């Protein structure tokens, strides 16, 4: 799936909209383990 | 087929069997003797119709004067307090303290009140302060809102001061032009919230005067797409700001101007008419080129009609378009040179067309220019035109401050049917030296005090009148402010098809059965003149199944503090009433002892009318327990009764003895009678007595005697009345209850006719069959019908199984021919407040058409032949004497196999009457005499351009 | 055409109704292999026009040729890929 | 003027006048969202 996303960006489909969706202020699934309360901390500024 | 003589004698035997059984078992003459036996426990008092109406009209005028005084005392403070306001622009330090409804703060502090529950209010309230309502689309904490939120805090003290003299005061509300509404007493607001105080009918009438609106809709090609959807929505949401005093019409133009509907001239814009225009608006398509000269020429011609009824007031043209390069200045210089017609122009949609000519059109003609880019701006831009129309009224001054009253409508805070007073509030800042005059020509808001219809009903007592007598007040427009047929439900229009904000405006001719004489009475009341008329009227029964004709007397006078007119309907035999006089201690204890639930085995099952005997005895709607509270109050209270009226308690106690003395002396001797299942006595005092305890469990009638359909019907008739049971397995009662027969007693005290009670029995159907037989023949059919064409005694077993059914649903061929030969007349009428199950294109309100059948000809013997296809069917019709029954014999339907359409007598959903032809000959009405428009001192220099 | 004809015709409406539940509908599983709507009170039946109003689909030769030409110009090809992922599954469409 | 069929929104890439036609043709040449304008033009003539 990551390789498919990278191919999508390589063809330049909506790469800027993918980039805008990886910023720090994002929700991530409860399946991953994290401290309760801080739920929107996942996501990084290095996406740009 | 037996001869006429042999069938006349056959029915002669049975009419003696039925009458004698009801005469003796019920004991009609025994009750008459009991009333005449004493003649000293009560006195006969006259019932002067002329005196009653003036007294009742004086109380309504006085009641509406307390609220009028509570409004001028409330609007004067608002004008003075606001003129002293300083317009602070920073509330972070001096926060505003207020209670905001619909809740559990940058520049405000919230209040948590106490919220005590009380009576005369369906909800929990608090007299400590006043709640504030702010619309969802209005941000609290803005400078405009916060400044208004300060100077209105001075209304709290005058809210309390108003309520101290009159503790019976309902909601007092101030609707500001900023959007917020502050009402007293504080109470929580009532899904999302869409209430805006500026769009309420009580706010709109005080904002401006009646108007002759005329909406011009651009249906050229350029408006196709999204901007047509907004035009149709803006027009629909703008007709919602038109009351019954405003006349509107809608036109469209695309190289040719035409009406969008069936009206062709200005119509009254009531609930029904506005539905037609609204339906016709969501049908228009965009096509063609734009022609403004033809559109405006057609619009200016309808405003100058003067043949039809109009408002003779504000004349305004509304232009819903997008943009163009045509100014049409040659038309405005021809049709309105004196600027007697305002032109408001709306530019709707997202576009780049020239709005210059649209802006210029609204500036020369004292109008205003509005922008509606999206749906969010539709609701607010379609109500700001009342700021322009209120300009001449502000400059009038003290002569424009007149209290007005709305149409009857349902209160927003779930209070029931109410009417609201109205009085505008003006800017006064700088008026002492008369130097500002810039924003001073726009109203601050509207003041209002609610009056409930139950408040008015307490000023017109009806328990000294006959159950057929009632008060009914009218309106200039003809609608009823007070009527027994007015229900707390919205009036329906059309048919509800699926794939409360409107007022309850019920016309007088729609409340009861229309008549040529009654139209004259309605017109004489509208123009405000007293009078009186006695005439024969045919009256619909309480249950919409029978029609009976009896003499009535209408007495009306105008309530000439306000513009209402009060009338009192009063039949004959009710100009006198039984007034109870009794102060002896032991004669009331014995009478009250008859009300004990324990000894029903010796006095019969007893019901009590839930009247307001005393203020501390709450109505229960149970009667099983309510009687327990009533009689336990009698022995636990001093018989002097200083807090509640003895007149309403002396009557019920006096009727308690009379009903019991019939049971003990007469009914007790005959424990069981072959043809009798129950015996009941219903009196004017308000009690019912069913002798058998077991048979007293089947009494499904209303405990209140004034609401009993058979009681009211038996007074009009001078003979035994047979009431057919219901059908469709509507609970129990078909065989185990019986057939109800009633006969009102008539007493002559001093040459005066009086009908204080009714008596009757319940004839068992199974034992009546045995008498009737002395059977299931395939070649002959014999049925008995009452006044209304309902089966009461059949012959074919299966026919008897479907007892109490309309004859047209079991033998349509015979019933239709009966109507033609003039034995069963019928009169159709509409019910505008009804709820019906919707069909295809829970439940919704709708109009349902009612049909009632009754005896047309006085003649008793009928005969003839009906032809239903190559066959000859003969029948004989004889009517029972001293009874509303008719016996019909005809040979069975098997001989002639024909079956036409069924004739239904039921609450059938309809959409009529047609509104396209009612506007051709509308009912008479009188418009308001106040007309505030075309003032020379008006500025109107801010057309649409200073704002952008 | 050979692999898939008329697979993008099943969006999840409301129960016992004819109105699409979502504002941007996507196909269900054709045979219970792709995507299933699990919204409270939703079910899907073959009575949907298509993703782009019926313009983008593989149920005709002209429609298939238009879709192929649209995808070969690297314009909206991922949209068709994801719609076929919703319809069929996650194994066949990515190769095509 | 045939791009007024949606009735729910206003479309920016149209052929309403000469400047907008030039902008839309340039956008089609660059290849960005040319299929969206093609769909709009197809639905302007009735549909699929
Ligand atoms: C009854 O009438 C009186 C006067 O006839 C009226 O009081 C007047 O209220 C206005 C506010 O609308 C005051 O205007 C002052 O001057 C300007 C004009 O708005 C304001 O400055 C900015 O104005 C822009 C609009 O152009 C506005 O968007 C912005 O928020 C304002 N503030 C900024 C940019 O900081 C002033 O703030 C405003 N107030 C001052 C200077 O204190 C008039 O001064 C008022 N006139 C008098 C004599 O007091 C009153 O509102 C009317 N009643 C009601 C209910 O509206
Ligand atoms: C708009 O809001 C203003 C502030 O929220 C109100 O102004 C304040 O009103 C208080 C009481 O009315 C004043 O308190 C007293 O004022 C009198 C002068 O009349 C003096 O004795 C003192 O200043 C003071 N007394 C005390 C504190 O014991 C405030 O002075 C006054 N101003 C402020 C707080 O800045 C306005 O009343 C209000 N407008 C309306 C119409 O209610
Ligand atoms: C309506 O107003 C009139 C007068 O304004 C009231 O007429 C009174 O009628 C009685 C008897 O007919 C006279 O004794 C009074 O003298 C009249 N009043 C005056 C001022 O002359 C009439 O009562 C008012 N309507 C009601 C319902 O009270
Ligand atoms: C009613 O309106 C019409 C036109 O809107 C007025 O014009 C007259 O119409 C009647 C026939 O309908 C005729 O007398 C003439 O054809 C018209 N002119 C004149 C001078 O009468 C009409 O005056 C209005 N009023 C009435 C009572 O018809
Ligand atoms: C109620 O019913 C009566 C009886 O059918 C109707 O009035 C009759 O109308 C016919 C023709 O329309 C006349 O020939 C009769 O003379 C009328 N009888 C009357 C006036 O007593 C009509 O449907 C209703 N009448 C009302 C409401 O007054
Ligand atoms: C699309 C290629 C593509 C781009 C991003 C992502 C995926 C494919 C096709 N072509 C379209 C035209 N463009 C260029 C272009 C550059 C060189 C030669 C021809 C065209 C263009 C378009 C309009 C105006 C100036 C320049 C170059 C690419
Ligand atoms: C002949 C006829 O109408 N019979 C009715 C039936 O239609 C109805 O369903 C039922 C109610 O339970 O009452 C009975
Ligand atoms: C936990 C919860 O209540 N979620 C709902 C449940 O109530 C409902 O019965 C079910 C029916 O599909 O959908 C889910
Ligand atoms: C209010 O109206 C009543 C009549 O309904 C009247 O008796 C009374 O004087 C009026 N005023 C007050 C303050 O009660
Ligand atoms: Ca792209
Ligand atoms: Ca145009």
């Amino acid at each position: 799936q990551a390789v498919l996303l990278l191919f999508r960006c390589a063809t330049g489909e909506a790469w800027q909209e993918i980039m805008l969706a990886c910023l720090p202020g994002k929700l991530c699934d409860p399946e991953s383990d994290y401290n309760p309360g801080e739920e929107y901390t996942c996501g990084s500024n290095f996406a740009i | 087929f037996p001869s006429a003589v042999t069938i006349k004698s056959w029915v002669d035997k049975m009419q003696e069997d039925l009458v004698t059984l009801a005469k003796t078992a019920s004991g009609v003459n025994q009750l008459v003797d009991i009333y005449e036996k004493y003649q000293d426990l009560y006195t006969v008092e006259p019932n002067n119709a002329r005196q009653l109406v003036e007294i009742a009209a004086r109380d309504i005028e006085k009641l509406l004067s307390n609220r009028s005084k509570a409004l001028v005392r409330l609007a004067l403070e608002a004008e003075k307090v606001q003129a002293a306001h300083q317009w602070r622009e920073d509330f972070a330090s001096n926060e505003v303290v207020y209670y905001n409804a619909k809740d559990d703060e940058p520049g405000s502090q919230r209040i948590k009140p106490v919220f005590i529950e009380d009576a005369n209010f369906g909800r929990q309230i608090s007299y400590q302060h006043a709640a504030v309502h702010i619309p969802t689309d209005i941000y609290e904490g803005s400078t405009i809102v916060l400044n208004e939120l300060n100077w209105t805090s001075a209304l709290d003290e005058v809210f309390k001061k108003n309520r101290e003299e009159d503790p019976s005061l309902l909601w007092q509300v101030f609707g500001s032009a900023t959007g917020l509404a502050r009402y007293y007493p504080a109470s929580p607001w009532v899904k999302i919230d869409l209430y805006d105080v500026r769009r309420r009918p009580w706010y709109i009438q005080g904002a401006a005067s009646p108007k002759d609106m005329l909406i011009l809709v651009d249906v050229s090609g350029s408006v196709s797409g999204l901007t047509l959807k907004l035009i149709r929505t803006s027009v629909s949401e703008m007709l919602e700001t038109l009351s019954d005093d405003d006349f509107v019409n809608v036109a469209s133009f695309n190289s040719n101007a035409q009406d969008v509907s069936c009206f062709q001239h200005l119509v009254q814009a009531n609930v029904r008419n506005k539905k037609v225009l609204k339906d016709a608006v969501n049908n228009i398509t965009a096509k063609g080129i734009t022609d403004y000269k033809k559109g405006f020429s057609f619009a200016f011609e309808q405003l100058l009609n003067y043949n039809v009824s109009r408002a003779n007031c504000n004349k305004i043209i509304m232009l819903f378009t997008d943009g163009g390069e045509e100014r049409a200045q040659e038309i405005f210089n021809k049709y309105n040179k004196d600027k007697k017609v305002r032109v408001f122009t709306f530019s709707v949609g997202q576009h780049n067309y020239d709005r210059g000519p649209i802006q210029w059109m609204a500036c020369e003609n004292k109008g205003y220019y509005y922008e509606i880019p999206s749906i969010g701006a539709i609701r607010i831009n379609t109500q700001e035109y009342l700021d322009v129309l209120g300009r001449p009224m502000v400059l009038a001054g003290d002569k424009a401050k007149q209290v007005q009253w709305t149409n009857v409508y349902l209160d927003a805070l779930e209070l029931g049917l109410v009417i609201t007073g109205t009085l505008p509030v003006f800017n006064i800042t700088g008026q002492f030296e008369n130097k500002t005059n810039l924003k001073n020509q726009l109203i601050l808001g509207v003041m209002g005090v609610d009056v409930s219809l139950e408040d008015i009903k307490r000023l017109t007592p009806r328990f000294t009148l006959c159950p057929n007598g009632y008060y009914f007040a009218i309106d200039p427009n003809g609608y009823v402010l007070l009527h027994p047929n007015l229900q707390p439900k919205p009036i329906g229009v059309g048919i509800p098809t699926i794939n409360s904000q409107e007022p309850v405006t019920l016309d007088f001719l729609d409340a009861e059965l229309e008549n040529d004489i009654k139209v004259e009475i309605r017109n004489k009341m509208i123009d405000g003149e007293s009078g009186e008329k006695t005439f024969r009227t045919l009256v619909k029964s309480q249950d919409e199944r029978y029609i009976d004709k009896g003499n009535r007397t209408y007495t009306w006078t105008p309530v000439n503090g306000t513009d209402y007119s009060l009338a009192l309907v009063l039949p004959t035999y009710s100009f006198y009433y039984i007034k109870a006089k009794l102060e002896e201690t032991i004669t009331q204890a014995r009478y009250s002892e008859t009300l004990k639930p324990d000894n029903f085995e010796e006095s019969g099952y007893t019901f009590i009318a839930p009247r307001d005997y005393c203020n501390d005895l709450k109505i229960s709607d149970n009667n099983t327990e309510f009687l327990l509270n009533f009689n336990e109050f009698i022995d636990r209270k001093t018989p002097n009764n200083p807090s509640c009226n003895a007149d309403l308690i002396n009557r019920v106690l006096l009727d308690a003895g009379f009903t019991n003395e019939l049971v003990q002396n007469y009914w007790s001797k005959q424990k069981n009678i072959k043809g009798v299942k129950a015996r009941f006595v219903v009196t004017d005092g308000g009690i019912t007595r069913v002798y058998p305890k077991e048979a007293g469990e089947n009494w499904q009638e209303n405990p209140e005697t004034y609401e009993d359909s058979f009681y009211k019907r038996s007074l009009d008739n001078d003979n035994y009345v047979f009431t057919a049971p219901y059908f469709n397995k509507s609970g129990p009662g078909a065989y185990e209850s019986g057939i109800m027969v009633s006969k009102a007693v008539e007493i002559y005290i001093q040459g005066k006719l009086l009908k204080p009670a009714v008596v009757g029995i319940k004839i068992d159907v199974n034992s009546w069959i045995e008498n009737f037989t002395k059977r299931n023949s395939d070649v002959m059919d014999c049925v008995i019908l009452d006044d209304g064409g309902f089966l009461l005694m059949a012959n074919h077993d299966d026919y008897t199984n479907q007892i109490g059914r309309f004859f047209g649903e079991i033998d349509p061929s015979l019933m239709r021919h009966l109507v033609n030969i003039s034995v069963y007349a019928f009169n159709k009428s509409y019910d505008y407040q009804s709820v019906c199950e919707p069909g295809a294109a829970s439940k919704q309100s709708c109009i349902t058409e009612q049909t009632q059948y009754f005896f047309d000809n006085d003649s008793k013997s009928f005969s003839g032949v009906l032809d239903c296809g190559n066959c000859s069917r003969i029948f004989h019709g004889e009517k029972l004497m001293n009874t509303n029954l008719i016996f019909i014999m005809v040979e069975s339907k098997g001989t002639c196999p024909c079956d036409t359409r069924l004739l239904i007598q039921a609450e059938q959903t309809s959409d009529g009457p047609n509104p396209c032809d009612m506007v051709k000959q509308p009912r008479y009405r009188k418009g308001p005499d106040v007309c505030f428009d075309n003032n020379v001192l008006e500025d109107y220099t801010d057309c649409g351009g200073v704002s952008g | 055409l050979e692999l898939f004809i008329g697979k993008m015709h099943k969006t999840c409406f409301f129960a016992d109704s004819d109105i699409v539940a979502e504002e941007d509908p996507a196909p269900c599983a054709f045979s219970g292999n792709g995507r299933q709507c699990t919204a409270n009170g939703t079910e899907c039946r073959s009575g949907w026009v298509g993703p782009n109003g019926g313009i983008t689909n593989f149920d005709n030769f002209a429609f298939a040729m238009l879709t192929v030409f649209q995808c070969i110009t690297m314009e909206g090809w991922t949209d068709v890929l994801y719609w076929m992922n919703d319809a069929m599954g996650f194994e066949l469409p990515w190769v095509y | 003027g045939k791009f007024n069929f949606d009735e729910t929104q206003t479309k920016r890439s149209t052929f309403d006048n000469f400047p907008q036609a030039l902008l839309t043709v340039f956008q089609i040449l660059t290849g960005e969202d040319w299929n969206a304008v093609m769909y709009d033009g197809i639905m302007a003539y009735g549909g699929p």
